């Protein structure tokens, strides 16, 4: 797939993603806070398409997410992300995919996601997130 | 918290 | 060198 | 004068200043880096011409700030920074401005100069710096 | 306050 | 369980676990490193007895943990972590205890785990770290 | 002079110093907060004797520094800190010793000093601050 | 990369 690294910001406004309910998470877009101001990031898109858009509008800065969590599994002989699911201080979002395979799960106690790394073919392969204070 | 990241800060250094 | 670090925790997922 | 406030980003690329040999400092600008781009910060003006522009363009990321230095002092009955010195890993540049009044000295033993805020009214009142790791 | 801070993750388990 | 937390180090010199594959991890202990002198944290017990003892000596500072993965799971009633593996950059230690039950794993690209907190019963019902750069 | 480091904690609980306003800043001492205890710090003493003590004993965790200023100026040939002043978010503690030289200040805006290093001979030679968040 | 955590430090004042 496609490598993709978007750094570090200061928060998180908005994700936008999209998935099948029979395969897997196909695109992924994240709309930052960088230093107060909307920074817009790269749109990660699968190399394929048909898949469903879903935006997730974080009252910024109140609300932000606490646990991101997901299943990884084969789809085509490929081990990708089959569905994420978002959870904030004030609401659950997901889950999105397809929720069989192996599960994940980051829970955050103290501290923000502030940024998305990972990679992309069909679909999402992998990702990490960048943590701070 | 919030959803705001901080940084360390130092100053100012100037006008009080 | 003159470029700021983050703690990033992953990946999840393939390899 | 006129408040600004950059935030904080991934390191420094470029500043580029003015200054008056027989006053103070001017106008501040800075070209951060943003996760590997280049973040073009606002041009923070004096409200009066007649300043020395200076472009220190450093050669990131090899190449970094380790000590900001100057002097704070009267000009007009204004207490102004009247002077800069930047000095990184790879040399210093400056003094820039008027070296009178007060010293003061910021030397990094670990860590970076992410993001500057202070104000601007005929000549930098004062300034701030955000650092990270 | 005068009290350091750190990022946590967690928790993994019950509850 | 009785709740513990250790708070933050400088880092992480010793882990002292105790599990039984036919239940799940007993008791947890760390030596950590503050600023570059040993600090031995407080044992934290099991209630109960017939835990076989593992003493994981890291080569401080050359090897740090990269992943802590492991397994929750019912034991009599009860969500426990059943199972802790560590992956250093230089060998991996575990599987202790059984990998049954929902599977968790933190692997950490940049970054140190500086601290641990949880409560132990039993057994380890559940536990969260501290991470540092 | 003898190097001395303390390293990084949780945050400041007292300051012990000595000082003589004909000389300058003599030996150095902190009780540091660590994770919510008290650490005592090493005591660094000056190669002389002849000092008068103070302790600084801040309302931890209220009770903060937010800037540390003082004097560096030549006695009996040698170049010290003449001169220290701990102003907290309560109150201001000092000057201590001789407000005799040039003069340095750290003011913080964001973040906590956590640790001190620096070096003590007959007097205070240097130090420098551990900050963090 | 080491498993020393690290922590911004500013300084030094004094004779440097
Ligand atoms: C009935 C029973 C059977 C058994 O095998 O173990 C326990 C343990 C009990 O104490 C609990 O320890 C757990 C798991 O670590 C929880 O922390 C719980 O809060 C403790 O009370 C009680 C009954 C049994």
């Amino acid at each position: 797939g496609k490598a993709f690294d978007d750094g570090a910001f200061t928060g998180i406004r908005e994700i936008n993603l999209s998935y099948n309910k029979e395969t897997a998470i196909g695109d992924f877009q994240v709309v930052y806070d960088l230093n107060g101001s909307p920074y817009v990031g790269q749109n990660h898109k699968s190399f394929i398409t048909g898949f469903t858009p879903v935006k997730i509008s974080l009252d910024f800065p109140s609300e932000y997410i606490m646990e991101v969590s997901g299943y990884t599994g084969n789809v085509s002989g490929y081990v990708v992300v089959r569905s994420l699911t978002f959870k904030t201080n004030k609401k659950t979002y997901g889950p999105y995919g397809v929720t069989s395979g192996t599960p994940f799960n980051l829970p955050i106690e103290n501290g923000l996601i502030v940024g998305f790394k990972g990679s992309i073919g069909y679909w999402l392969d992998y990702f990490s997130m960048y943590l701070s204070l | 918290q919030s959803g705001i990241s901080q940084t360390v800060i130092v100053g100012p250094w100037g006008a009080k």
